[PDB]
């Protein structure tokens, strides 16, 4: 079939870095029409290298790549602080001009453990409709988080949704937290809420939690 | 200066059409072409098709063979976009592009691309939203926000400012097609039972202006 | 009072020509009269350049060179000494010091047939304008990009060729007028068109 697959997941690495990204595809398509764009998040993609082995009008650190008919590579030497993004494959050599799944690239920060925390519904849900309950997790670095919901005697993935803010500056650290919905009936069926993690810089599992008193 | 200028955000329902405009200008429009794409949230980009602005030549997708006609027009020296039969999976966000011809050549790249329309089909029950308080118990609080029509809002503290930990989530479509997101702040250091504490929130598309104090 | 020649089928002919492909029939060695045509006619837009159509009968001149084709109903005032647009600078270039007078009626009746009439065909992309009298019967696949296109259709490479889009009930901004315009010659040689 036509695809656009590529190979890396995703990189994390210091400024400076050889940065070799490749775009394997599938069907033969002639070196002359394909091209690189790159989107940082909250705005639109803007065009890097067309047409495999050329430049844009502007571009800096000396963006290169180059290929055949069946393979395609860019690297990008030293890479500078401010280039941090995603990159998206794209040909138009034949209809239908199928895109890319598209990388993405991060700062490595010696992976640090986070902070735990839960907020107990309060007086305001108890006479509004559905009375709920969020969890806080702060300050790591890897995005391996389990969230896991240890209700009492019961472990259980009925609803629940999750939030993921985007990467730091200052901090250099991810953040979730956790939503849960429940029957607003008297929520006094199980009297133990908690919600459970596991993380690399955190060696035993951690459980904190509060029964209402 | 050479752009590229695209229509604003609209908000439709199950079953009708749209119209996306990509007024261009500073360049020679006679002898280009506009290539459309849709981005969802967070999510791969795809095709839609396109058009020579020569007229004469539409190639869209297989999975949108109907549905979509790119009309052209050569007056005002724009080109339009229409999608019938909106559908809950289209919600996304539409770009437009085209290459930076002048003339004699034309640039082998999509070098200008246009600012981005967006498009929510839901239910279309506008409502404001509820805001509920957060308290601990070196600690962090916030107040949430929920229950608010699909739309743009914003959040602030009486300032746009004291980033000492701020975070703001990214919007959380829940069951019911309302919109739902929090923030929570840390507090400086064990000294919260004085100074002030406040958690306002703005908001402007409908007639909502609403505020909350936060206490332990 | 001799022999004629040949106007009317040249003007009475079915099918003329396409713009891009326009005919030509040297008439000389017989009379002309310039007369009957603009005394008492159906014959539209009767614009004369050269020489007024009063008093036209008496000059000679040695020879006559006839073009006909066929365009759009609105787009007939850029065929003239000078003017730019799709016309005019891609298919007909009409040189500047014209002698001649050009005929162009409308017709509804032999063109434009109901449903979709796709049979005329004029140029749209060419690198460079016409040179004074020239015609370009080419099919080649125009080149608009900095990259070479053998004989495909994509991206900074199109075809040069396109259709018109005459309809029955289009309006009258778009209807296909046939239009004929004349020419004339006189150089070191005994003139033979000379009606009285
Ligand atoms: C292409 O083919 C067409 C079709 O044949 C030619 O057009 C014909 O031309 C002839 C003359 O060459 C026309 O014949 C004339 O018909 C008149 C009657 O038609 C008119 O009647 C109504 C009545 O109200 C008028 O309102 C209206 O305008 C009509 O036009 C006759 O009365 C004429 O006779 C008179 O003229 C002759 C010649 O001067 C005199 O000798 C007579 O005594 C008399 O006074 C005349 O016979 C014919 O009608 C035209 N056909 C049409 C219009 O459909 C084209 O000429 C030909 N192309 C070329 C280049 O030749
Ligand atoms: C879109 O394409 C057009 C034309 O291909 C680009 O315009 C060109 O932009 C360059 C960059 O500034 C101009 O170069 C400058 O020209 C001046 C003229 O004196 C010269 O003094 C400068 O040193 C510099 O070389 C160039 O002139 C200009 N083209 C024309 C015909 O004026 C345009 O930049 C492209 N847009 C994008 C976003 O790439």
């Amino acid at each position: 079939e036509i695809v656009l697959t590529q190979s890396p997941g995703t990189l994390s690495l210091s400024p400076g870095e050889r940065a070799t990204l490749s775009c394997r595809a599938s069907q033969s398509v002639s070196s002359s029409y394909l091209a690189w764009y790159q989107q940082k998040p909250g705005q639109a993609p803007r065009l890097l290298i067309y047409s495999a082995s050329s430049r844009a009008t502007g571009i800096p650190d000396r963006f290169s790549g180059s290929g055949s008919g069946t393979d395609f590579t860019l690297t990008i030497s030293r890479l500078e602080p401010e280039d941090f993004a995603v990159y998206f494959c794209q040909q138009y050599g034949t209809s239908p001009w199928t895109f890319g799944q598209g990388t993405k690239v991060e700062i490595k920060r010696t992976v640090a453990a986070p902070s735990v925390f839960i907020f107990p519904p309060s007086d305001e849900q108890l006479k509004s409709g559905t009375a709920s309950v969020v969890c806080l997790l702060n300050n790591f670095y890897p995005r391996e988080a389990k969230v896991q919901w240890k209700v009492d005697n019961a472990l259980q993935s009925g609803n629940s949704q999750e939030s993921v803010t985007e990467q730091d500056s200052k901090d250099s650290t991810y953040s979730l937290s956790s939503t849960l919905t429940l029957s607003k009936a008297d929520y006094e069926k199980h009297k133990v809420y908690a919600c459970e993690v596991t993380h690399q810089g955190l060696s035993s599992p951690v459980t904190k939690s509060f029964n209402r008193g | 200066q050479m752009q590229l200028v695209q229509s604003g955000p609209e908000v439709k329902k199950p079953g009708t059409s749209v119209k996306v405009s990509c007024k261009a200008s500073g360049f020679t429009f006679t002898s280009s072409a506009v290539q459309w794409v849709r981005q969802a949230r967070g999510q791969r980009l795809e095709w839609i098709g396109w058009i020579v602005v020569g007229s004469g030549n539409t190639n869209y997708a297989q999975k949108f063979q109907e549905r979509v006609t790119i009309t052209r027009d050569m007056s005002t020296s724009t080109a339009y976009m229409e999608l019938s039969s909106l559908r809950s999976e289209d919600t996304a966000v539409y770009y437009c592009a085209a290459p930076n011809c002048s003339n004699v050549v034309c640039y082998d790249g999509f070098d200008i691309w246009g600012q981005g329309t967006m498009v929510t089909v839901s239910s279309a029950s506008t409502k404001g939203p509820s805001v509920f308080p957060l308290a601990p118990s070196t600690a962090a609080l916030g107040c949430l926000v929920k229950d608010y029509f699909p739309e743009p809002v914003t959040v602030s503290w009486n300032s746009g400012a004291l980033t000492s930990g701020v975070h703001t989530f990214p919007a959380v479509l829940q069951s019911s097609g309302l919109y739902s997101l929090s923030s929570v702040v840390t507090v400086p250091s064990s000294s919260l039972g004085t100074q002030t504490y406040i958690c306002n929130v703005n908001h402007k598309p409908s007639n909502t202006k609403v505020d909350k104090k936060v206490e332990p | 009072i001799t022999n004629l020649c040949p106007f009317g089928e040249v003007f009475n002919a079915t099918r003329f020509a396409s713009v891009y492909a326009w005919n030509r029939k040297r008439i000389s060695n017989c009379v002309a009269d310039y007369s009957v045509l603009y005394n008492s006619a159906s014959f539209s837009t009767f614009k004369c350049y050269g020489v007024s159509p009063t008093k036209l009968n008496d000059l000679c001149f040695t020879n006559v060179y006839a073009d006909s084709f066929v365009i759009r109903g609105d787009e007939v005032r850029q065929i003239a000494p000078g003017q730019t647009g799709k016309i005019a600078d891609y298919n007909y270039k009409l040189p500047d010091d014209f002698t001649g007078c050009v005929i162009a009626w409308n017709s509804n009746n032999l063109d434009s047939k109901v449903g979709g009439n796709y049979n005329y065909l004029y140029r749209l992309f060419r690198k460079s304008n016409l040179k004074p009298f020239e015609r370009d019967i080419s099919t080649e696949i125009y080149q608009a990009g900095s990259t070479p296109c053998n004989g495909v259709e994509g991206f900074n490479c199109y075809f040069p060729l396109q259709s018109y889009g005459f309809q029955p009930t289009n309006g009258v901004g778009y209807q296909p007028y046939r239009v004929v315009v004349l020419s004339f010659e006189l150089l070191h040689a005994p003139a033979t068109v000379c009606g009285p």
